[PDB]
C-alpha cells in the first residue's frame, strides 16, 4: 500500500531572531519510504542538511527528521518542500514561528 | 517505570541494481542508541547513544556480524515474497521487521514482540502467548506452517524473555543518567488574535520525555474538541518531544479555558490558564 | 543486543 506523509516544519527552540537555533522538517505517516524532503532558504534548497536514521510506527508509517542549524531573521523565509510518489506535484510547508 | 527495547529493520528492493537498501535501528524506549545503514561506509553497527559506546570490541563485532545476516535473511524474503504474491521483478518491494521485550514497574519480563510487514501491511507476528502465529493472509499461511515445523517461537521465545530483557536492564543501567530520568514538559501559553472578535489559545509542552503525553483543554472545568487543534507529537531534534494543542475562542473570554497537561515527570497534571 | 537466529520466510 501508499500512504501519503504527513509534514511539520518547527524550530528546536522558540524562534528569536539574531539567536542560532535548529529548522526541522518532520515527515511521517508515509508508504513506501523513498522520499525527497528539502529545507528552502527564501526558496532555495540548503547543502548542510541532515536527517534521521528511518524508522517507523506501529502501523508501518515511516518516519523522519530532516535539520539543519539556522539563525532566523525577520526577513528571512523558511519552507520545507516534500516530494512523494502519492504526491502528483512538490508539497511546500512554509515555517511558522508560532506553529 | 516500565520499559523497552525494540529493533526496527527495513528492507527495499531495488531491481534495477544491486543489493536492497537495509536499515537497522535500535531503541530503549524513545532513545535510539545503534544503527545500521548498508549505504554507509563502515559497514558496521554504530552508537547513537553515549552510554552504548561503554561496550567493548566483542559487542560490536558481534552486532554488526549479526544485523549482517539479518539484512541477508531480508533479501532472501524479498525474492520469496516476490513468487508468493506472483509480482513482477521489475518493481521495488519493501520487508519491514520489529521486534523486542518490555519490563515491567517490576523490572521483570512483561511482554515480547515480533512482528513483520511487507508492502506496508500486516505479514505475520507472533502472539502474545509467544507460541502461537498470526497470519494476515494465504502466503503468510505458509511461512506460519513453516516456522512452526521449525519450532521457530521457541527459539523467540527464549531470546524475548531471556537475553532481551537481560540487556535491557544492563543498558537502563549503564546509562540511568538519562533512561532512567523523566523529562517534566516545559509548558506556556501564547495569545494570538484572529479577528477583531476571536483570538487563539495555543498551549506548549516543550522539552519532554518521554513522547508519552496527553493534553487536553476544558471550558468552564469541561472538556472541549470542538474548535480545537492538536498537532502529532515532534522531536525536538536533542532526544526530547514538542507537542501543542490550540482552541479558538471568543475575545474577552480566555479565561473560561484551562489547558491540561498529563505527563509521567509531573507528579501531578498541570492546568495552565491565560493572563 | 540482537537477537542470533533469524529464519527466513
Amino acid at each position: 500500500i501508499q500512504r501519503t506523509p504527513k509534514i511539520q516544519v518547527y524550530s528546536r527552540h522558540p524562534a528569536e531572531n539574531g539567536k542560532s537555533n535548529f529548522l526541522n522538517c518532520y515527515v511521517s505517516g508515509f508508504h513506501p519510504s523513498d522520499i525527497e524532503v528539502d529545507l528552502l532558504k527564501n526558496g532555495e534548497r540548503i547543502e548542510k542538511v541532515e536527517h534521521s536514521d528511518l524508522s517507523f510506527s506501529k502501523d508501518w508509517s515511516f518516519y523522519l527528521l530532516y535539520y539543519t542549524e539556522f539563525t532566523p531573521t525577520e526577513k528571512d523565509e523558511y519552507a520545507c518542500r516534500v516530494n512523494h510518489v502519492t504526491l502528483s506535484q512538490p508539497k511546500i510547508v512554509k515555517w511558522d514561528r508560532d506553529m | 517505570g516500565s520499559h523497552s527495547m525494540r529493533y526496527f529493520f527495513t528492507s527495499v528492493s531495488r531491481p534495477g541494481r544491486g543489493e536492497p537498501r537495509f536499515i537497522a535501528v535500535g531503541y530503549v524506549d524513545d532513545t535510539q542508541f545503534v544503527r545500521f545503514d548498508s549505504d554507509a561506509a563502515s559497514q558496521r553497527m554504530e552508537p547513537r547513544a553515549p552510554w552504548i559506546e561503554q561496550e567493548g570490541p566483542e559487542y560490536w563485532d558481534g552486532e554488526t556480524r549479526k544485523v549482517k545476516a539479518h539484512s541477508q535473511t531480508h533479501r532472501v524474503d524479498l525474492g520469496t515474497l516476490r513468487g508468493y504474491y506472483n509480482q513482477s521483478e521489475a518493481g521495488s518491494h519493501t520487508v519491514q521487521r520489529m521486534y523486542g521485550c518490555d519490563v515491567g514497574s517490576d523490572w521483570r519480563f512483561l511482554r515480547g514482540y515480533h512482528q513483520y510487514a511487507y508492502d506496508g501491511k500486516d505479514y505475520i507476528a507472533l502472539k502474545e502467548d509467544l507460541r502461537s502465529w498470526t497470519a494476515a493472509d494465504m502466503a503468510a499461511q505458509t511461512t506460519k506452517h513453516k516456522w512452526e515445523a521449525a519450532h521457530v517461537a521457541e527459539q523467540l521465545r527464549a531470546y524475548l524473555e531471556g537475553t532481551c530483557v537481560e540487556w535491557l536492564r544492563r543498558y537502563l543501567e549503564n546509562g540511568k543518567e538519562t533512561l532512567q530520568r523523566t523529562d517534566a514538559p516545559k509548558t506556556h501559553m501564547t495569545h494570538h488574535a484572529v479577528s477583531d472578535h476571536e483570538a487563539t489559545l495555543r498551549c506548549w509542552a516543550l522539552s519532554f520525555y518521554p513522547a508519552e503525553i496527553t493534553l487536553t483543554w476544558q471550558r468552564d472545568g469541561e472538556d472541549q474538541t470542538q474548535d480545537t487543534e492538536l498537532v502529532e507529537t515532534r522531536p525536538a531534534g536533542d532526544g526530547t518531544f514538542q507537542k501543542w494543542a490550540a482552541v479558538v475562542v471568543p475575545s474577552g473570554q480566555e479565561q473560561r479555558y484551562t489547558c491540561h497537561v498529563q505527563h509521567e515527570g509531573l507528579p501531578k497534571p498541570l492546568t495552565l490558564r491565560w493572563e | 543486543s540482537l537477537f542470533n537466529t533469524i529464519a527466513v520466510l
